[PDB]
């Protein structure tokens, strides 16, 4: 009865965790912010339109100077744009057409891309030759690659469909650390603005907070009903917001180990595809399947400042570091900049 | 005196039917599509030629109503040149679309590497240049002559009979015969080749072809029949307006063109709203 | 225009050249034939690939009658199909392979699950998907010699209880083909092509060509109106 | 066998590790998020738009 | 990266000649190119410009109509053709590489030059000094001046600083008045404000002495200074 005893102990520990989480709840966030005046109506205009992709668009990322962009499409192309004059700075052809993610180095010297070939490719932008070369190919995963984010010019972290995440040292090309524990496919991850921890969301409707230097799972969060498609992280470092396939978004807090609010509406019965915050964390922007993306007040959970103007599903959206513009892409092969 | 009423009714109906459709087609294509492949360009050119035809009607209604030409020689020549150019352009755009559809089925891979934006624009420019060239003999025939006491009208003054026969025969050959033969042959070959394709299509794709053929013929045949009859009576040594036959022919050459102003009102329906090839059936703000 | 410096003008010219190159590549990339390959485990698809003279996704190329064919085999991906299938939404056709002589073999740890019923379930799931509502399927039946040799002592009633016919190769093969084609739930917007493969039957590549031609013609009849 | 025993032991150990964590009430986290949102409000270029002379996108 | 020029020599008055430049070690078809000239004992003088894609060509006021510039991309070669040569065409010519996109460094690699011996809205640049005596370990400051304002409306300031050592070819030091080139010690600096600009050196070493030039790139033609010969 050793297996039965171990399962019973696991259930007892789960019940203890639930009891610990029950006694810490006093008042929902909508009660502490009942005296906050609403932000009113928010309207944005399209300032630029970026054209040139000839298929669906799956990822984009902002540079730290708030001036340059990189975007990936399934025509086999990675494009770096200047967003003030709508000029093209670089165009890079990939080896495998089925790309699914992008990352841009925080210094500005490197880009990364991966997809349905179980490989992460790293490209060098600043050479003595005038062209862009392939700097590194990282292999060792067994299922498709769904996200990747630099930490510096030497270390990267990736997530795959194996249920495993990995931390790699670029110079040698070897897996420095592996993070295991999810049951289903991992679809997204979001670093923290100190590169000390990170979060991951999986198809088993769960999220996990991991420590990077130790290399082990630190916390877990549940509550959704279906798989999680996108995850973001609050600016101050103590919260994060998730978006699942339930037509719901949610906010979780690390220190209280609870759930804070849910953002959903009765007229929306589609799935979310991407979320992001704003510089002061007062506007949560989320893309949807209805061909348009919505804007939510983040402290009162009541707004939809629709950014209509796309003809297909919104794949990706992002906000600059200074915070003046917002970019969206979609399956109709157009990017749009709003403020 | 019945001719005036008939022509006024026909032109009023033609305007009221063909202005909004062409306006809506032009607006939608130009200001509501983020991308236009090939067919959109040709439907747009058809709408532009249709509007160019339909926009010179008020002058002719004025001439039919007030009974006199109150626009002068420059006005008469400009109106007639515009009408000729636009009519020729519309007819040959129809013929080009026919040939395009035929090639899309006779050779399905040869037309994959040819059907592109650059050659579409080159073909369109050539068509418009030919249309401008062809309507020339109308700009050196229509003059202005007093009609009665204080009455004046503009009309063609052929210096001889050979000139009249040449103009009429040239117009008839270059404006109805060749486009009709090309359209008939192309659609017949399409219908013959489709018979061995072993996929199911024949529900409402045979109706559009017959509608196109019949709409072309019923509107453009009588005018050119009268043209040929008048040219024959001219070549016989007779004179225009001499006798009963000449009067009945000259009296039947004032209503047929008002009927031809009708084919510029059905083309938007027949090429952009008809279900077969629903380019604009789905997107309609008419509800 | 007149408010630009020389360096800005050089940047504009560079962007324009990049645009032209992108456009040329995009035009070239749209005249290839993209086929997606499918078929349950150990169903002769390897032999099919071998005959026609050809981890992650595996991709194969060849050229027949001046046409470029690219075949995608994604058999190694052990994840859930509802996460990567929409990436193949605009393919020309789906090739499907099954084996005729697997109507009396045990598939899984349970002896009840035979292989032919699993293949039927897979075909049903592929045919009536929501991202393939007007994509055509080309169906290959393999190992016909072995099936003909086996039916002498093995009756087809072992797998189809309601079969009330003779025990000859032709009628059994026709019954199997009909039982497969009777699963198309979208009979007006979709077409199914069926073939009986053979070792010396090189025609099984020509057959593919034929089907593709029809597909192409239909697509043209939707560009130039008329549909 | 014993592989299931090892897997259950790992699950129990992970649950035990998670169970020993300090916690704070929800009101404190609500107040902290409120403070961070209210203390950087004036420098949000989207919550409060800037005059059209400073806009890099015109 | 390697540019090698050829074609120089002795030419009698009138006549004609053709100079060529062969490139190896970089993507030659992504770069625009310039031909520049230096008199036997005077400063630098710009000659001609061609761009990437051949869709733009520029000449200088004293050469336009007599010179012709061309490039051959499949073979990676650059050509200049000169006809009706006068006595003012005795100098040493250099081929210069340049690339323009947002954030690039133009005028970064210079050739080795070849010699040729023959038997007004332009901006004026003024090098206020001609020689400076210094000792190692000290600090030095040089300045030059313009006539118009080099600062554009988008925020840039197009001023360049080059070094030429004895027996060598120029070597880019600073681009756009404040940006240090790649492969240069951090003891060099540039600063200034409209119409007056200053280069600064700290803690001199050996092999750090030569002639400094300041150039503008606000509009064509491009104009050089006269140069300051720092001495030790
Ligand atoms: C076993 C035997 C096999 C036989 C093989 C052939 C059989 C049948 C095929 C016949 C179809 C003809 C091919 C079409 C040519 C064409 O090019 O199309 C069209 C191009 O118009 C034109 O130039 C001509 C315009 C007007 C017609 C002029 C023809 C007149 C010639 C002389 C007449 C003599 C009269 C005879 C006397 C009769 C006796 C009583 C439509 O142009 P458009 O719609 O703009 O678009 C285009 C572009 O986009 C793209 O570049 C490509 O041209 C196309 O794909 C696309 O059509
Ligand atoms: C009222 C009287 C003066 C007659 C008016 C004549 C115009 C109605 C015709 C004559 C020349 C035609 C033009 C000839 C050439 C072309 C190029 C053609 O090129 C394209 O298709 C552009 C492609 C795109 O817009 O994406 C667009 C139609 C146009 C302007 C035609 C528009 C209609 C025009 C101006
Ligand atoms: C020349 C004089 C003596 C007669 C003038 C009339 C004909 C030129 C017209 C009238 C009837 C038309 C026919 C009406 C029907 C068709 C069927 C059509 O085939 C289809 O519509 C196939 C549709 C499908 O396959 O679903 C091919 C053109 C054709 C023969 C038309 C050819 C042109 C015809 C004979
Ligand atoms: C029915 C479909 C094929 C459309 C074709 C219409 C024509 C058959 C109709 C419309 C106008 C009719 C014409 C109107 C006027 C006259 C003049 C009239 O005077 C004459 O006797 C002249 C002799 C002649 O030229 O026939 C003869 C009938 C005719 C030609 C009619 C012939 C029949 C026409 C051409
Ligand atoms: C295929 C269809 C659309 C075209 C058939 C032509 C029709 C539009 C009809 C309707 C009015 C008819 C016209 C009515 C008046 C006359 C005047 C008529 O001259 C007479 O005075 C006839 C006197 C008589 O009846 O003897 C000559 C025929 C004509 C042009 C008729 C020709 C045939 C017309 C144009
Ligand atoms: C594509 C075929 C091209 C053939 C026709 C081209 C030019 C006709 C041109 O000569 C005459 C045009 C006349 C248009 C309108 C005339 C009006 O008078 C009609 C009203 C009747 C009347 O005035 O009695």
């Amino acid at each position: 009865s050793e297996l039965d005893q171990l399962r019973q102990e696991a259930e007892q520990l789960k019940n203890q965790i639930r009891d610990a989480r029950k006694a810490c709840a006093d008042a929902t966030l909508s009660q502490i912010t009942n005296n906050i005046d609403p932000v009113g109506r928010i309207q944005m205009r399209t300032r630029r339109t970026l054209r040139g992709h000839l298929a669906k668009i799956y990822a984009m990322h902002w540079g730290t100077d708030s001036r340059l962009l990189v975007s990936a499409s399934q025509d086999g192309k990675l494009i770096i744009w200047d967003s003030y004059t709508t000029n093209k700075v670089h165009a890079i052809p990939l080896r495998s057409s089925w790309v699914m993610t992008c990352a841009y180095a925080p210094s500005g010297n490197y880009v990364a891309c991966g997809g349905l070939d179980n490989i992460c490719s790293i490209y060098n932008l600043k050479t003595r030759e005038g062209n862009v070369r392939v700097s590194r190919e990282l292999a060792g995963h067994t299922g498709y690659l769904s996200c990747c984010r630099f930490l510096d010019d030497n270390q990267i972290v990736t997530s795959s469909g194996d249920t495993t995440c990995a931390l790699w040292d670029i110079e040698t090309g070897q897996q420095t650390t592996t993070f295991t524990g999810h049951t289903g496919d991992v679809m997204s991850l979001s670093l923290a603005p100190d590169t000390r921890l990170f979060v991951s969301g999986a198809c088993d409707a769960s999220a996990k907070l991991w420590d990077v230097r130790e290399g082990m799972c630190r916390q877990t969060f549940t509550g959704h009903e279906s798989d999680i498609n996108a995850i973001c992280f609050f600016p101050n470092g103590n919260a994060f917001a998730t978006g699942s396939d339930d037509a719901t978004c949610r906010l979780f807090d690390l220190r209280a180990d609870q759930e804070l609010m849910t953002y959903s509406h009765d007229n929306i019965i589609c799935g979310i595809t991407s979320v992001s915050f704003s510089k002061s964390g007062r506007l949560l922007l989320a893309g949807y399947d209805d061909f348009n993306c919505n804007v939510w007040d983040a402290l009162k959970a009541d707004r939809a400042g629709v950014l209509a103007g796309h003809d297909n599903r919104v794949s990706c959206l992002g906000v600059t570091d200074d915070g003046m513009a917002v970019a969206t892409g979609s399956w109709d092969s157009f990017l749009k900049i709003w403020n | 005196e019945f001719i005036s009423l008939l022509a006024i009714i026909l032109l009023s109906v033609a305007l009221a039917v063909g202005l909004p459709g062409n306006s809506f087609v032009v607006w939608s294509i130009l200001k509501r599509m983020q991308k236009r492949s090939v067919t959109a360009l040709m439907v747009l050119n058809l709408a532009l030629a249709d509007l160019a035809v339909l926009l010179t009607a008020p002058f002719f209604l004025h001439f039919l109503a007030q009974g006199t030409w109150s626009f002068g020689l420059a006005g008469c020549r400009l109106c007639h040149y515009v009408c000729g150019v636009s009519m020729y352009a519309s007819v040959w755009l129809i013929t080009a679309m026919s040939l395009d559809r035929s090639l899309a089925v006779a050779r399905p891979f040869v037309s994959q590497k040819l059907r592109t934006k650059a050659m579409a624009r080159r073909v369109l420019a050539g068509i418009w240049v030919l249309s401008f060239l062809l309507a020339t003999p109308v700009l050196a025939y229509r003059t202005v002559v007093p009609w009665k006491t204080n009455m004046s009208l503009c009309f063609p003054r052929y210096p001889s009979e050979g000139h009249r026969a040449f103009h009429l025969i040239f117009e008839a050959v270059t404006g109805f015969l060749l486009p009709f033969l090309i359209v008939v042959a192309s659609y017949s070959d399409i219908g013959r080749r489709l018979q061995a394709r072993r996929f199911r299509r024949s529900r409402r794709t045979g109706r559009l072809v017959v509608l196109i053929i019949l709409t072309f013929a019923a509107f453009w045949l009588p005018y050119h029949v009268v043209n040929l009859a008048e040219a024959g009576r001219a070549l016989a040594g007779q004179a225009a307006g001499l006798g009963l036959v000449g009067k009945r022919l000259s009296l039947a050459r004032n209503v047929l063109i008002a009927l031809a102003f009708l084919s510029s009102s059905v083309n938007p329906v027949l090429y952009a709203f008809a279900g077969g090839g629903l380019l604009r059936s789905a997107g309609v703000g008419f509800v | 225009g007149c408010t630009l410096s020389a360096e800005d003008k050089a940047a504009v010219e560079r962007s324009k050249m990049i645009d032209r190159n992108l456009r040329e590549d995009g035009e070239k990339a749209a005249r290839e034939v993209k086929l997606l390959l499918l078929g349950a485990g150990e169903s002769g698809k390897n032999t099919i690939v071998k005959q026609m003279k050809i981890t992650g996704i595996v991709e194969t190329h060849f050229t027949f009658k001046d046409l470029h064919f690219k075949m995608f085999d994604v058999g190694a991906q052990r994840s859930e199909r509802k996460k990567w299938i929409h990436c193949f939404e605009g393919v020309t056709a789906i090739i499907f392979c099954v084996a005729l002589s697997d109507y009396d073999l045990v598939l899984a740890e349970d002896e009840e699950m035979n292989r032919m019923h699993a293949s039927m379930k897979l075909f049903d799931s592929i045919c009536n998907n929501k991202w393939f509502t007007d994509t055509s399927i080309i169906l290959f039946l393999n190992k016909k010699d072995l099936f003909e040799e086996k039916i002498k002592k093995s009756p087809l009633t072992i797998c189809y209880p309601e079969y009330a016919g003779s025990n000859t190769y032709e009628e059994a093969a026709a019954y199997i083909q009909c039982q497969f084609e009777d699963l198309n739930k979208r009979k007006d917007t979709k077409e199914i092509y069926t073939h009986f493969t053979c070792s010396t039957d090189t025609k099984n590549v020509q057959f593919v060509f034929d089907a593709v031609t029809d597909v192409i013609i239909k697509n043209n009849l939707k560009d130039c109106g008329l549909f | 066998n014993t592989a299931s025993i090892a897997q259950a032991r790992k699950l129990v150990e992970q649950l035990k590790m998670e169970a020993n964590i300090d916690r704070i009430k929800v009101s404190k986290a609500a107040a902290d998020l409120m403070a961070y949102c209210e203390a950087h409000a004036k420098e949000d270029p989207l919550l409060t738009p800037v005059p059209a002379s400073e806009n890099p996108f015109r | 990266v390697q540019l090698v020029e050829s074609g120089g020599g002795l030419v009698q008055p009138g006549g004609s000649r053709k100079l060529s430049c062969s490139a190896s070690g970089f993507a030659f078809s992504s770069f625009g190119m310039h031909w520049v000239r230096q008199a036997p004992e005077k400063g630098l003088e710009w000659v001609a410009y061609i761009s990437s894609g051949s869709g733009t060509i520029y000449y200088a006021d004293t050469v336009k109509g007599r010179f012709t510039i061309s490039r051959d991309d499949p073979k990676n070669t650059l050509f200049l053709q000169m006809t009706s040569l006068r006595s003012e065409d005795t100098a040493m010519y250099y081929c210069v590489r340049s690339i323009y996109y947002y954030g690039s460094s133009p005028f970064d690699f210079w050739g080795q030059g070849t010699t040729l011996t023959v038997s007004s809205a332009d901006i004026v640049m003024t090098q206020a000094t001609s020689s400076v005596p210094v000792t190692p370990g000290e600090s030095v400051s040089i300045s030059c001046r313009s006539s118009k304002s080099l600062l554009h409306s988008n925020g840039n300031t197009y001023l360049y600083w080059f070094l030429q050592r004895p027996g060598q070819s120029p070597q880019l030091l600073i681009y756009r008045m404040s940006n240090l080139a790649s492969g240069v010690p951090d003891r060099f600096s540039g600063s200034g404000s409209g119409t007056a600009f200053t280069l600064t050196i700290s803690r001199l070493e050996a092999e750090d002495v030569g002639v400094y030039y300041c150039m503008q790139h606000l509009e064509y033609p491009l104009t050089f200074g006269a140069g300051t010969k720092l001495e030790l």
